[PDB]
RNA sequence: CUCUAACUAUAAAAAUCUCUCUUCUC
């Protein structure tokens, strides 16, 4: 084999600050919770793309330093009570994870998807922007 | 008016012989030479400093490279 | 901390920014030339031309 | 050398051995080389131009502008306002002992100095202005050649010019001293000032 | 008048509907009434999609796709251009745009 | 005169809070002077600035007076700082304020014997106000127990 | 009289108005 040192992605990513989390293949001892909010300035960007590329660099930088060469995305939208949809820049976070040298494989979407449940909070006639 | 710049006399307009030892000293050891060049170290006016520009050409001290109206060049003679 | 890189354009994708002053196109890199990433630039050019970027890793989307 | 006899004769220095052709009868563009490969192609040094004046057509077309000769494009933006528009011979003769000045410091012929400072000069990246009223904030951008050129230039001569204001030191000199600055990278020179503070705020609104 | 022949509810004939609530204004809306799409994509961007494949262990790979079942308002749905407003002759046609690409 | 910056070194470090007095606008924000760390000139940009709306920008701006400021980036290699106004609270005004006065008061202090020696302002704190800020963390706390203490 | 596939993302504020109203025949 290639004696690759497994570890996993857990891409959390949200209309509003996305976030990187390594750890072990269970989620047992953490690694480096340090997300794209960590690293970008205004707030206009704590779900930028490039704050998830950012923060897939660094994490990246941590996982070579820590021996993982091999992770295993596990990609995050909030479902539930909002949007079921990934946050814009997660798909960058990948990307900037596959280009910086880290082995991937095993890529999973845990975005939750419940059977209608409770309620979105709101009101009736919905946001009224 | 209010002059927040306070520019003072910034250098001199009458030579001297003192001025004239420096002048003849770092007559060389600067290749380049012009007329705002020569004033900036404190030491002419500048409206003699086109007559001091003409002393420079007597006995091969500096070589001339331009000597146009306005604006002339040289470098210390090699 | 200058890993310069080069990439020639080899088309003109269009034009973005609400503006319309600055356009989008494809380019590759020099090293490599397999790959190629879209890229908005400000100003005119064509294909053949090549652009000097210190970032690599930019897919900027339309911008409104 | 290559004498020739004349009833109307011309000068000797003029009339000696140039089938070599130099900028001002002395400044040839042989080996002037071109450093910047995203900028090869954008500097015209390549056609040998014999003085910094030329009556051409080079704005009827989109990218004819590329071919305009680079000591031209300097002489150009030399040229200020309405003033200096009307007053082309005095913007040539500035540039001439631009050169001239060029060569008299650390010798490097000129023109090697001064397409370095131009390559130097240039800011590669951007600030686009993107946000439409609410979040009214610049974005990053990268910048075409012919507009990193552009700029080389307009700094150039914004910082000659601003110098050169109200001040003794004459516009060829100032022009001079910043081509020398910029073909180095010393922030002394407005124009790399300015080219750094653009990088910098490009790289703030990443 | 009358806006449409279905009044632009495609309930005839059932007396009420359970209502299900918008992605995006998140408003209580007829299911019906409750303009919605199948946002299936893979799930890389397309740009990316080389890259990935050979950064990865498990050559020849399956590449997954996510999906979502997005619910949209009538509101947020015309607003974002997603639906077009259209001429009553041209409304009427309740045929799918003809597969955006092919 | 005023030089030889009140704190230890002329570049402002990582994440420090210090205070700016407007200097020059272009179009770009405020690019302008410290007055708690080194006067070296360093950038502020508009949207680093309003927390509000941006409805009065000269009523903002108020050249000639001093204004909080949070250090993001510097530049350690040629002498630029990226500062803003728009990583603040109140109660980090609070302690802004309190250095101002602290750095103020050694600042009039040092300047007055300098001005009254001739004696370059610099050799002032380097001689005095350093070695002071070692012993008891802020020279001006020493000067309080210098007053009871010989 | 033989085809069933791709795909993205703005919502910053805008409050108001007393006028004259006029006529068609070989
Ligand atoms: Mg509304
Ligand atoms: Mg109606
Ligand atoms: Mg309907
Ligand atoms: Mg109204
Ligand atoms: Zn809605």
């Amino acid at each position: 084999d290639n004696s690759q040192v497994f570890g996993v992605a857990r891409i959390f990513a949200s209309f509003n600050d996305t976030f990187v989390h390594v750890t072990d293949l269970s989620g047992r001892e953490t690694i480096a919770r340090v997300t794209g909010g960590m690293k970008v300035k205004a707030d206009r960007d704590e779900s930028s793309p490039y704050a998830a590329m950012l923060a897939a660099q660094d994490v990246a930088a941590k996982c070579k330093e820590v021996g993982i060469t091999a992770v295993h995305i596990k990609i995050r939208a909030t479902g539930g009570t909002r949007s079921k949809t990934p946050g814009p820049g997660g798909q960058a976070a990948l990307r900037a994870l596959a280009r910086s040298g880290l082995r991937i494989g095993r890529i999973e979407d845990v975005t939750p998807v419940p059977s209608d449940s409770t309620r979105k909070k709101g009101g009736r006639r919905g946001r009224r922007l | 008016s209010k002059k927040s710049h306070k520019d003072k006399a910034k250098h001199a307009v009458v030579l001297d012989q003192d001025k004239f030892d420096r002048i003849m000293k770092e007559a060389p050891t600067y290749r380049y030479v012009s007329v705002s060049v020569l004033v900036d170290r404190f030491k002419l006016g500048g409206s003699l400093a086109r007559v001091a520009l003409r002393h420079l050409e007597n006995e091969g001290i500096i070589k001339p490279v331009s000597k146009h109206s306005k604006q002339a060049i040289y470098t210390r003679a090699t | 901390k200058t890993p310069v890189t080069l990439a020639k354009v080899i088309k003109v994708l269009g034009r973005t920014g609400s503006r319309g002053g600055v356009t989008q196109v494809r380019v590759e890199f020099l090293e490599d030339t397999t790959r190629t990433i879209v890229r908005n630039v400000k100003g005119p050019v064509r294909e053949g031309d090549i652009l000097v970027l210190m970032e690599s890793e930019r897919e900027a989307r339309r911008l409104r | 050398f290559v004498p020739v006899e004349l009833a109307t004769t011309i000068p000797v220095e003029i009339q000696q051995a140039q089938q070599e052709i130099k900028l001002f009868n002395k400044w040839s563009f042989e080996d002037v080389e071109v450093k910047d490969a995203s900028l090869v192609d954008y500097i015209q040094i390549s056609k040998p131009i014999y003085v910094a004046h030329t009556a051409g057509r080079y704005a009827n077309k989109r990218f004819r502008k590329a071919q305009c000769p680079i000591v031209e494009r300097l002489t150009n933006s030399l040229m200020m306002n309405g003033r200096n528009n009307g007053k082309k011979l005095k913007a040539v003769r500035i540039v001439k002992h631009t050169l001239e000045i060029i060569n008299v410091l650390t010798d490097q012929n000129p023109l090697q100095v001064v397409v370095d400072a131009i390559i130097n000069s240039g800011p590669r990246e951007d600030t686009t202005r993107v946000g439409g009223g609410g979040a009214a904030r610049r974005q990053a951008v990268d910048v075409s050649p012919l507009r990193r050129v552009n700029q080389s230039i307009a700094l150039l001569t914004i910082g000659a010019r601003e110098a050169a204001f109200r001040n003794i030191k004459t516009i060829a000199e100032t022009l001079a001293e910043e081509l020398i600055n910029a073909a180095k990278g010393s922030s002394t020179s407005y124009a790399i000032k300015k080219k750094d503070e653009l990088e910098r705020v490009a790289k703030s609104n990443r | 008048p009358k806006k449409r022949a279905s009044n632009g509810r495609n309930k005839k004939g059932r007396g009420h509907v359970k209502p299900v609530r918008c992605v995006n204004c998140s408003r209580s809306v007829p299911k019906d009434k409750a303009i919605k799409r199948m946002a299936i994509r893979n799930i890389v961007e397309a740009a990316a999609i080389r890259d990935l494949s050979e950064a990865s262990v498990y050559a020849e790979y399956a590449l997954p796709k996510t999906y979502n079942k997005l619910h949209y308002c009538i509101s947020c749905a015309i607003h974002a251009r997603i639906v077009r407003v259209r001429s009553r002759t041209d409304r009427r046609i309740r045929a799918p745009p003809q597969r955006p690409r092919f | 005169t005023s030089h030889c910056r009140f704190y230890e070194n002329k570049y402002p470090e990582i994440d420090d809070i210090v205070m700016v007095n407007v200097q020059q606008i272009a179009e770009m924000g405020a690019y302008v002077k410290l007055l708690e760390y080194d006067n070296i000139e360093g950038m502020i940009l508009l949207s680093e600035l309003s927390r509000r709306r941006i409805r009065s920008i000269q009523k903002l701006i108020r050249v000639g007076k001093n204004d909080v400021a949070v250090v993001l980036r510097v530049d350690k290699e040629k002498g630029y700082i990226d500062l803003s106004k728009r990583r603040v609270s109140s109660e980090d005004i609070i302690k802004c304020e309190e250095k101002y006065q602290k750095s103020k008061t050694v600042h009039s202090i040092l300047r007055y014997c300098a001005e009254k020696f001739q004696i370059p302002l610099e050799e002032l704190y380097k001689t005095i106000a350093w070695p002071l800020s070692r012993k008891f963390g802020h020279a001006y706390e020493a000067f309080k127990l210098s007053i009871i203490d010989e």
